[PDB]
């Protein structure tokens, strides 16, 4: 249910275009940007984080 | 690392920009203007006020009266014949 946040910031983005000189808002929608990408790949990279005492 | 906030900074911003000043000049030009010609008053008389409404307007302004002005002299001066010369 992420893509309606991202929806309105990038409806934001088309009405950043009336504010020409963004200073950091646009690097607070970057920086969301740097921990959503980082905790998808955190959370689809580890295994489950146990020892698996059957097989291994 | 913040939420950074000039999407509503017009509070104190608008007296600041450059149309504002002709905004604020021109609502006051617009008010007290009388719409449409109105409060003319096309008719007035003070015994000669209607020689300037049919001579003396921005409609007529043919130079007649000075015509008339320039005989206004030749009858003045002959006149003075008739009690010199």
């Amino acid at each position: 249910a992420k893509s309606a946040a991202n929806k309105l910031d990038w409806a934001k983005v088309i009405s950043s275009l009336r504010i020409t000189g963004s200073t950091a808002t646009q690097l607070s929608s970057f920086k969301k940007r740097n921990d959503e990408a980082r905790r998808q790949l955190l959370e689809l990279q580890s295994q489950p984080t146990e020892v698996d005492f059957s097989h291994y | 690392v913040s939420t950074l906030i000039p999407p509503k900074v017009v509070s104190s911003k608008n007296i600041g920009s450059a149309p504002n000043a002709k905004r604020i000049a021109n609502v006051v030009h617009f008010y007290k203007s009388l719409p449409q010609g109105p409060a003319p008053a096309i008719k007035a008389n003070t015994r000669l006020a209607r020689y300037k409404a049919k001579y003396f307007d921005g409609d007529n302004a043919s130079g007649k009266p000075l015509w008339h002005f320039a005989l206004g002299i030749i009858a003045f001066g002959y006149s003075m014949e008739y009690y010199f010369h």
